[PDB]
């Protein structure tokens, strides 16, 4: 109930929007016989909105005056409130999967940027190394915050070109 | 809808922000034109060489911003 | 003249002018002119500049060994 | 050496490979202990969950045993934090939670300050006289009145015998508890009661089974009988 | 074993990389595929291991379609899985899980011998160290060689010869058992009896499938 | 083939593998998990 959200279980605009597209899908169901492929077609939208209208309920999601649910931003708030996989869990996930194209993009920067020609392995890419650095990078933070630690993963101001002032 | 439409302004000033810094902070010098303090505020281009120079000069960067802050506004 | 007047040829060096592209990158020495210019030291970068070109010549004093 | 290979036939790493160490078996596929400082993290690390693996694996099973053959009458593991709770002399769960928490607050900072810096709590008239006991002798292994049973003073074979089968034992309790958590949260029932299960009817009784674990078999298995 | 051997096609420049070593090595190669040794030998196990399935496979189909024709109750290699998970003990899920399980050690060292020779006979499975090891690339023997007629070289050049010619022949066995039923709807020997007894009529072209019927006249 | 393999190995190509294994897994995620919003099991 907070920020004046009523849950989607217990809404009144959310049921009303149910009906209207179960109504506006059985509109369009009523139009084909029973036995053909659209009628199919048209019955596995219905029971994909209904189990989406069913899921979307009793899981803390809210909605406000208009039955669409809103996300509850603030962790704490939401930790207290049974809403951190609105919007908390999934920026965790998120930043797991950016950490690990970022860690092997990376890994393949600095291992490229070895041999002769790197423009090359950049334009060519090593498949064998893409793949090796692809399923390396499963613990991507334990190996950034140490070579932050050791000072691999910054570089030294006077080693980076600077523009003139 | 309120707050989204307030993320979009905060777009907008970051953006208008960030092209109206990059053109004061480089006002003066630049890696394509480190002596830009000598052609002064507002000077068209440096040429087609080393690999195209318009739109270089702070002024450009003050003509799209306003541009920017018009879709701001 | 005894020694060199400049660094060893194919050492790598450092380039601190500042309006130059190359300002704080490291090059490798192509030769250095014994006659006395004002920029002796000849330095190829494998990065070109967006002119195209990956050679220049610098003075004694904007070249240093490149730190590690 | 190398106690075994975790793969074989596949490269050894290089860090691991002539590495003296107890309980490995070169199982670094990402090559997080390059470092030496931090493989002693990480082996003071895996020392320590493995201690917690042990210590609530043998919290969850024993007494659970006991209740199985019926000579105790403790509930399960998921619920007994529930019924202690709701105990007629039960200390609240904050108060608890924080207190306990502040102790561990305090072993920690001890772990930390003795890691950080080796045989550092040793610094005289620090703990009321008894701190001349706690310098550490290895990496995660502080003896003193840690090992007041003086087991640890062997040969030094005996001495990495003991420390494999710790290890060996500790990476056991990590997969059992990692197994109570997922097997309870598939079936909802007790380790125990999941062996029991198992004994009884082993392929009606399994992880594929279930929806749960591996969504769709069970679609795929109603199509079959169907 | 190779220069003047039986190619695929007669008059046909062999490739290179085929140079009539390995078994069954007739120079077919129109994509230049196994051009590299190690995608070479990749290929060879993995032509083994498809081979010694398919051979398994097909005798299996065959052994039981043979049975149901005799009078034994057995049902047609097509969707036979449904009625023996009706019958089996084991309910599915479990079933595919478990093979997969009794499977993964198997092909992890089929696998790591492949990319390393000799790796696998190092005591680490149990104490093992004369068997488990690698005789040829795709020829392990050892403990999967209990007789040993492998012994003789020439012996064993012409059993991998008869090896590789027929897994091709139960390649071409499974591919023909799948179009045929996919087109007769029969077991392989009821195709089998059907062409021997009919043979004038009963074939490809009177199935009503694979040539198409449209005016009928 | 190892032309052809190098081939492959161009940015583009490895590109193109990319994008047809990242779109199929998100689609059949999306497909055998019909509009997911709400993470809940
Ligand atoms: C900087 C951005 C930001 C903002 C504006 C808010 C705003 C808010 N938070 Mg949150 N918070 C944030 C980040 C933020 N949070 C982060 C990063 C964390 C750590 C995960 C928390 C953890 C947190 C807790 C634990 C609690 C709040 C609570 C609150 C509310 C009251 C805060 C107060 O002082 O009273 C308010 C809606 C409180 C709340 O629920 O309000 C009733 C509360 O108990 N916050
Ligand atoms: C459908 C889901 C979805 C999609 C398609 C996107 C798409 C995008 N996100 Mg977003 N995001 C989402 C959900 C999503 N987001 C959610 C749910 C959250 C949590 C609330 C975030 C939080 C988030 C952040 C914080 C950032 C993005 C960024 C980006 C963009 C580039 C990502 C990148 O560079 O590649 C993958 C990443 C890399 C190649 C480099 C790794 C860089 C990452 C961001 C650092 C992660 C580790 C870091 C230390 C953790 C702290 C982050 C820091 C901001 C505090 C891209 C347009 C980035 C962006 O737009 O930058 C301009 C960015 O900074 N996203
Ligand atoms: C994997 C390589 C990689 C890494 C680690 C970074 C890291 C960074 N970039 Mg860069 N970037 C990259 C590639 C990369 N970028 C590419 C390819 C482009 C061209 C599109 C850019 C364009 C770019 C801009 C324009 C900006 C950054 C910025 C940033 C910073 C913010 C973090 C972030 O997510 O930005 C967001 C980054 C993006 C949205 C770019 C994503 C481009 C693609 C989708 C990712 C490429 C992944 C790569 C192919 C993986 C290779 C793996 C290999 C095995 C094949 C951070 C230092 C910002 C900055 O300066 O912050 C301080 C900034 O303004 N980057
Ligand atoms: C989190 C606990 C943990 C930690 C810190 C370690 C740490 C270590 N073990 Mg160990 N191990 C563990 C659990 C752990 N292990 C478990 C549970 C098993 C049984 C499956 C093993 C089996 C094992 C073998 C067989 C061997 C090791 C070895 C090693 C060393 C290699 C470095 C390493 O693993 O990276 C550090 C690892 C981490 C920091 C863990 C990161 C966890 C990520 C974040 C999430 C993983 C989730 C997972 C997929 C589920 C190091 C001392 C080798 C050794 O001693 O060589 C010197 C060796 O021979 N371990
Ligand atoms: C606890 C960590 C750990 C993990 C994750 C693995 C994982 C693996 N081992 Mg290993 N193993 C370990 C510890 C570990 N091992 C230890 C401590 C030893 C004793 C030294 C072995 C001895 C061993 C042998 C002897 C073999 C494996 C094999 C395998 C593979 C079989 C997986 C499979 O099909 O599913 C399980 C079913 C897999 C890569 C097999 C393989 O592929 O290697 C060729 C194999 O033959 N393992
Ligand atoms: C950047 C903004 C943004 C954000 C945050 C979202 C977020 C979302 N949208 Mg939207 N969308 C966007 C932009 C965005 N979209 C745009 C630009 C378009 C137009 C093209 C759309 C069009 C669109 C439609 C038409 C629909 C969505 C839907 C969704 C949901 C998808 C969730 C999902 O797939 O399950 C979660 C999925 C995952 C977590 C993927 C799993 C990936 C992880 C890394 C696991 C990897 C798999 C595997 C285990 C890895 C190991 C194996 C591997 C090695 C092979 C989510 C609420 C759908 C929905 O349900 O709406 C509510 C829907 O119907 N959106
Ligand atoms: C599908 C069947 C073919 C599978 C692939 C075989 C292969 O690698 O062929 C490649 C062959 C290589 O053998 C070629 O064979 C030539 C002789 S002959 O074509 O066999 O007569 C000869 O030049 C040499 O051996 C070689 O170049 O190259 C050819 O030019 C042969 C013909 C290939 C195209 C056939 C088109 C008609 C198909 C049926 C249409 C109805
Ligand atoms: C750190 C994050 C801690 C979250 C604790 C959540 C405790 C409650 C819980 O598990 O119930 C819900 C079950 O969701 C699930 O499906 C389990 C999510 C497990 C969360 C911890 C990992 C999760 O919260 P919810 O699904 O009701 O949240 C709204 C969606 N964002
Ligand atoms: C401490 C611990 C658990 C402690 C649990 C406790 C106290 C719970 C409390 C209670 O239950 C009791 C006791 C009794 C009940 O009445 C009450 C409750 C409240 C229910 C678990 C550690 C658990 C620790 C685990 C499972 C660690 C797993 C680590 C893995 C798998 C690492 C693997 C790898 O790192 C390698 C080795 C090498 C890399 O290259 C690759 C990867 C994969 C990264
Ligand atoms: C046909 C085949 C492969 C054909 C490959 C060809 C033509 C390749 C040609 C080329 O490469 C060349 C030569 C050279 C290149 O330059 C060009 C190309 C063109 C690329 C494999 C079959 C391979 C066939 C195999 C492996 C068959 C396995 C069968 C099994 C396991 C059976 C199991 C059963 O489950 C069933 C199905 C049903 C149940 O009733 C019974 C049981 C027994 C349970
Ligand atoms: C790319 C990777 C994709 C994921 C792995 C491969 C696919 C594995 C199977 C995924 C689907 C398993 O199905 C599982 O989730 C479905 C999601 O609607 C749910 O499906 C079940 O409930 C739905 C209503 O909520 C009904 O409409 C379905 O008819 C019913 O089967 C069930 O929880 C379970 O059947």
């Amino acid at each position: 109930d907070v920020a004046g959200l009523t849950p989607c279980s217990e809404s009144k605009a959310y049921n009303k929007l149910e009906r209207k597209e179960l109504k506006t899908l059985e509109k369009r169901l009523k139009k084909y016989e029973p036995g053909s492929a659209p009628y199919l077609a048209l019955q596995a939208t219905k029971e994909r909105t209904q189990n989406r209208f069913k899921n979307y309920a009793k899981a803390g999601l809210l909605c406000g005056n208009d039955g669409l649910p809103h996300l509850i931003s603030d962790p704490g708030l939401a930790l207290r409130f049974n809403h951190a996989g609105e919007v908390f869990i999934p920026t965790f996930g998120f930043l797991y999967v950016a950490g690990y194209i970022g860690h092997v993009g990376r890994q393949y920067i600095i291992k490229s940027k070895e041999d002769a020609k790197p423009t090359d392995k950049e334009i060519i890419l090593d498949v064998p190394l893409a793949l090796q650095l692809a399923f390396q990078g499963w613990a991507w933070p334990l190996a950034a915050i140490q070579e932050l630690r050791n000072g691999s993963l910054l570089e030294k101001d006077e080693n980076i070109t600077v523009s003139p002032r | 809808g309120d707050f989204l439409v307030h993320h979009a302004i905060a777009l907008g000033l970051h953006t208008t922000t960030l092209i109206l810094v990059k053109g004061a902070l480089d006002a003066r010098g630049s890696k394509l034109m480190p002596d830009k303090k000598d052609f002064g505020y507002s000077f068209p281009c440096d040429g087609p060489g080393r690999g195209g120079t318009c739109d270089i000069s702070a002024y450009d960067a003050f003509y799209l911003a306003v541009f920017w802050m018009l879709n701001t506004i | 003249k005894k020694k060199e007047v400049g660094p060893k040829r194919g050492s790598l060096v450092k380039v601190l002018r500042p309006e130059s592209y190359w300002y704080n990158q490291v090059g490798k020495v192509v030769s250095v002119d014994q006659s006395g210019i004002r920029y002796p030291v000849v330095v190829r970068f494998e990065n070109q500049n967006y002119a195209g070109v990956s050679t220049n010549n610098y003075a004694l004093d904007e070249v240093t060994d490149p730190p590690a | 050496n190398m106690n075994g290979n975790w793969l074989p036939g596949s490269q050894t790493p290089a860090h691991l490979k002539d590495l003296k160490m107890a309980g490995n078996f070169g199982f670094d596929p990402l090559n997080l202990g390059a470092e030496p400082e931090a493989l002693r993290w990480y082996q003071q690390a895996e020392l320590v969950h493995s201690r917690t693996a042990m210590m609530a694996v043998a919290g969850i099973l024993i007494p659970g045993l006991f209740t199985k053959l019926g000579a105790l009458n403790v509930p399960q593991w998921y619920e007994a934090g529930k019924v202690y709770i709701e105990g007629e002399g039960a200390i609240p769960f904050g108060t608890l939670l924080m207190s306990t928490l502040f102790s561990y607050a305090f072993v920690e900072g001890k772990r930390w300050q003795d890691f950080r810096n080796p045989g550092s709590q040793a610094e005289p008239g620090t703990f009321f006289g008894l701190e001349g006991m706690f310098k550490g002798t290895d990496n995660g292994y502080p003896g003193g009145i840690f090992d007041p049973l003086g087991y640890s003073k062997t040969s030094p074979e005996k001495l990495d015998e003991l420390k494999l089968k710790e290890i060996k034992n500790g990476r056991l309790a990590m997969v059992a508890f990692l197994g109570f958590a997922g097997q309870y949260s598939a079936t909802g029932k007790g380790p125990i009661d999941n062996l029991a299960d198992h004994l009884a009817d082993p392929w009606h009784n399994t992880f594929a089974e279930n929806g749960v674990s591996v969504p769709g078999l069970s679609a795929v298995e109603q199509a079959a009988a169907s | 074993a190779g220069a003047d051997r039986p190619l695929w096609s007669p008059g046909s420049q062999p490739p290179a990389w085929l140079d009539g070593s390995l078994a069954g090595d007739y120079g077919f190669d129109p994509l230049h595929l196994s051009e590299e040794p190690e995608m070479r030998k990749w290929m060879v196990q993995a032509e083994l291991v498809h081979a010694r399935w398919a051979m398994l496979g097909v005798a299996g189909i065959l052994f039981t379609s043979i049975a149901a024709k005799n009078g034994a109750p057995f049902p047609d290699w097509y969707d036979a899985g449904k009625e023996a998970i009706k019958t089996s003990p084991a309910p599915l899920g479990s079933l595919i899980f478990t093979e997969l399980l009794l499977f993964g050690w198997v092909e992890t060292k089929r696998l790591y011998d492949l990319r390393n020779p000799g790796s696998q006979g190092d005591g680490s499975f149990l104490g093992i160290t004369d068997g488990l090891k690698g005789k040829e690339n795709g020829y392990p023997g050892g403990l999967f060689d209990p007789m040993g007629m492998s012994k003789n070289e020439a012996s064993f050049k012409e059993a991998k010869v008869k090896e590789i010619k027929n897994g091709r022949l139960a390649m071409l066995a499974f591919v023909g058992f799948i179009a045929q039923h996919h087109a007769t709807h029969k077991s392989p020997i009821d195709n089998l009896v059907d062409h021997v007894a009919d043979p004038f009529h009963v074939t490809f072209a009177t199935n009503g499938v694979s040539v198409p019927h449209f005016t009928e006249f | 083939m190892k032309d052809f393999t190098t081939y492959l190995s161009t940015a583009p190509v490895v590109g193109l593998g990319w994008a047809i294994f990242t779109s199929g897994l998100l689609i059949e995620i999306n497909r055998f998990f019909p509009d997911p919003l709400v993470f809940s099991f």
